[PDB]
RNA sequence: AAUUCCUUGUCGGGUAAGUUCCGACCUGCACGAAUGGCGUAAUGAUGGCCAGGCUGUCUCCACCCGAGACUCAGUGAAAUU
RNA sequence: GCUCGCCGGAAGACCAAGGGUUCCUGUCCAACGUUAAUCGGGGCAGGGUGAGUCGACCCCUAAGGCGAGGCCGAAAGGCGUAGUCGAUGGGAAACAGGUUAAUAUUCCUGUACUUGGUGUUACUGCGAAGGGGGGACGGAGAAGGCUAUGUUGGCCGGGCGACGGUUGUCCCGGUUUAAGCGUGUAGGCUGGUUUUCCAGGCAAAUCCGGAAAAUCAAGGCUGAGGCGUGAUGACGAGGCACUACGGUGCUGAAGCAACAAAUGCCCUGCUUCCAGGAAAAGCCUCUAAGCAUCAGGUAACAUCAAAUCGUACCCCAAACCGACACAGGUGGUCAGGUAGAGAAUACCAAGGCGCUUGAGAGAACUCGGGUGAAGGAACUAGGCAAAAUGGUGCCGUAACUUCGGGAGAAGGCACGCUGAUAUGUAGGUGAGGUCCCUCGCGGAUGGAGCUGAAAUCAGUCGAAGAUACCAGCUGGCUGCAACUGUUUAUUAAAAACACAGCACUGUGCAAACACGAAAGUGGACGUAUACGGUGUGACGCCUGCCCGGUGCCGGAAGGUUAAUU
RNA sequence: AGGACCGAACCGACUAAUGUUGAAAAAUUAGCGGAUGACUUGUGGCUGGGGGUGAAAGGCCAAUCAAACCGGGAGAUAGCU
């Protein structure tokens, strides 16, 4: 059975990757949450 | 020619092909090649805007010359290609300088046949000239709606228009859909018909044929479901209420002409 | 009748026996002509019905070969209360 | 270690994706492993990934993303030009052998190749963000020529048999060798060369395109494989000295031919069809502005450089996705033997495994199977399930029909082995020899050798010869839908949805329409033989009556009627 | 030639049994349908919640769909337990 996660390392940077987030008002603020949490690993970019 | 296929399997019974053997059978001219990316029907905000669209052949974009600007110089023309963009057959015409261009096919033209453009041309098949010079009555095809900005009206398979008057400087011209419509006496037409008309004729006759055309299937509408579409659904086949598109229009007879800047053009509409 | 309530309508066919099925009748509760009518070769993991063959489906179960069940050693759950 | 069993179009081998040390060695057995454990993908320590040629990076671009100015938008922001990113595509070059406990086209040996920088010599028109060529492209089908590869023979080494026979037409094993370089073959495509002119290629052009003459018929391009060389080498079954019985030095025979043959190669070819089949750069040419006893260009030689990152291991699975060492899912490449149409199926090779609780017993009952007296659907909502049919050739085959079908209708007959025809036939392949020739990978003749159906006749064994696996039950009437398709992932595959066809209706282009506060985009680089919407649903015969109601399309006299005044 | 025929790979999911604290939060076994096409598949891209997509089932949109998920208004309100 095929299940949802299907791992592609490419795709994952692009979706969640740290560029991508800073590329937009509203992934900027997702860092700025994440920062403000103490977020050890703030994307998924490794 | 019309030719009727066998009825050899289920999906083959009910095809009529329109074969041409006076079609090039080769590759076409590369240099008028261009590419053409098909679009599903989305527009750049990648929403659906037109349904039944996707899919079909690949296909290349042929330069095809609306304009015909090439005054006094005469052209041969070399051969007649298939175009997979329009209806309508193209001609790979040969101008004395050297330079090689496409052109609509009219009824009457084949390979060997002379073609010119300009005020003086002559009044034959396939020649463009501003409809000043053209007589009154003729019959004319790629019309242009405005001097110089290329043919724009009469471009399918075998479609014409009919210049009926000449008042000043307009002319009035009969439309295949019957409207009576004004333009400018400026304006560039090509003599004659353009030349692919069995194409009306021809019978897809199964369902992968208008596939490979690029056409999705098309669902009807009473058969959706209320959410979807006003026609709604209902236990059984219901349908109680007035013909209507999606978005709520009724598009049984109702007018959908808004624009009144133009109108002024417009003589007779239709029927 | 994918439509018929009365209803297993009536008659005929098929069966020793047929509320189904097939063919007619028309008293169409409440068919009907592009929310199409009536036909239609071919097609269908489609609905109904009847035959030949076939058989443990059955009369009516019998024996046999394997995996569990059972016993011994090791490991060791669960719902519920 | 010896047997047995299982997979073998994988349950073998090599990768991508993904994982991230699971790889190798030593050591330990608490926990982890559905049991024990000395063992492990577990703990601990150490060791392992070597590149000018493989991949990434890099150069080029697709869909698409971002986007200087710009246009638009309360703000946020949206769209988009010039540009710049973006592979799943295009773009220079390495092969064989050997070697580690663990890496190798990366190390070693042997033998090659590509693109650049610099230098010297010689000859020289060089120059692009421009022009042209090229790159560059579909489906199906048909062969022909080949190779991988296989079989047999020959050759070389070994063997003479646990039980009758086995010195022969006997048994076992081996018979392998690359890129590169040279040759340019089967075969594919195109008529060459020279001169003059030209409203064409944003300017120019010797280039491309076009036009007019003359002159020759042989020019060029592409091209698998073969052959030669590479190779007096390497590898090599087995020997002989070392030999901690873990393994190394040295030596090492034959290493040919025939036949069969791909889904791979020639082939980005050829033929044919309609649905008419990327882009850009590298590359080859052309000149412009410019630069000319320079600079650059071409050729030869020499020299230098080719960095950086990835390289272990699993990768149809115990290491990836499924909470598990989970009967699930996961793209590409390799494709042996006998039988077979076959990548089906059966048994096997190479190789890999027996699936991480076993040992007994031989109750009911459950599960998965085998057989069955007589009857043969009496079972049951229903022939559910099961049984049955099953191959090839030949004969034969109904109603109906859109003339294609129905149809493999139904039904019937023959199938093994041996011998002969024929010490192996028809056919295929093709050596030697002879002859010819533009003396070549040539043509003709020639038929040795090898390979090899099918059929007939005769004989013969069994209950049974398409003996196993494999492998249509068939026929009659009828509803619905024309048909192939599509659908409720996870109780509904259907008569539902699509469908070709048909009709109505809208739509003259800045189209209708749709997504958007807008710009704009789709429709469409389309233009009424087009496009959108709606209903119907192949085809055949047809589609009657009603415009009062509702809607839609027109109407002009009157009545009523908003803001405003 | 063919949305042609038989049939593996491949893609599907018509029937039956088993399983139902399963080996598996939909699978296994034996049969079954398509299998040159409206086919199938790898990689990447685009469409975002009253929206998308939909050969149309209210299907699908990360095991969740007659309005996804996460956070917030929020200790919504609950004449009901």
């Amino acid at each position: 059975m095929k299940r949802t996660f299907q791992p592609s390392v490419l795709k994952r940077n692009r979706s969640h990757g740290f560029r991508a987030r800073m590329a937009t008002k509203n992934g900027r603020q997702v860092l700025a949450r994440r920062r403000a949490k103490g977020r050890a690993r703030l994307t998924v970019s490794k | 020619a019309v030719v009727k296929c066998k009825p050899t399997s289920p999906g083959r019974r009910h095809v009529v092909k329109v074969v041409n053997p006076e079609l090039h059978k080769g590759k076409p001219f590369a240099p008028l090649l261009e590419k053409n990316s098909k679009s599903g029907g989305r527009n750049n905000n990648g929403r659906i805007t037109t349904r039944h669209i996707g899919g079909g052949h690949k296909q290349a974009y042929r330069i095809v010359d609306f304009k015909r600007n090439k005054d006094g110089i005469p052209a041969v023309v070399e051969r007649l290609e298939y175009d997979p963009n329009r209806s309508a057959n193209i001609a790979l015409v040969l101008y004395k300088d050297g330079e090689r261009r496409y052109i609509l096919a009219p009824k009457g033209l084949k390979a060997g046949d002379q073609i010119q453009s300009g005020v003086d041309a002559a009044i034959k098949p396939g020649n463009t000239l501003p409809m000043r010079n053209i007589p009154v009555g003729s019959t004319v095809h790629n019309v242009e709606m405005k001097p110089g900005k290329g043919g724009q009206l009469a471009r399918s398979a075998g479609t014409y228009v009919q210049i009926v008057a000449r008042d000043g400087a307009y002319v009035t011209l009969r439309l295949r859909s019957g409207e009576m419509r004004k333009v400018e006496a400026d304006c560039r037409a090509t003599l004659g018909e353009v030349g692919n008309a069995e194409h009306m004729l021809r019978v897809l006759g199964k369902a992968g044929a208008a596939r490979w055309r690029g056409v999705r299937p098309t669902v009807r509408g009473t058969a959706m479901n209320p959410v979807d579409h006003p026609h709604g659904g209902g236990e059984g086949r219901n349908f109680g209420k007035h013909p209507v598109t999606p978005w709520g229009v009724q598009t049984k007879g109702k007018k959908t002409r808004s624009n009144k800047r133009t109108d002024k053009f417009i003589v007779r509409r239709r029927s």
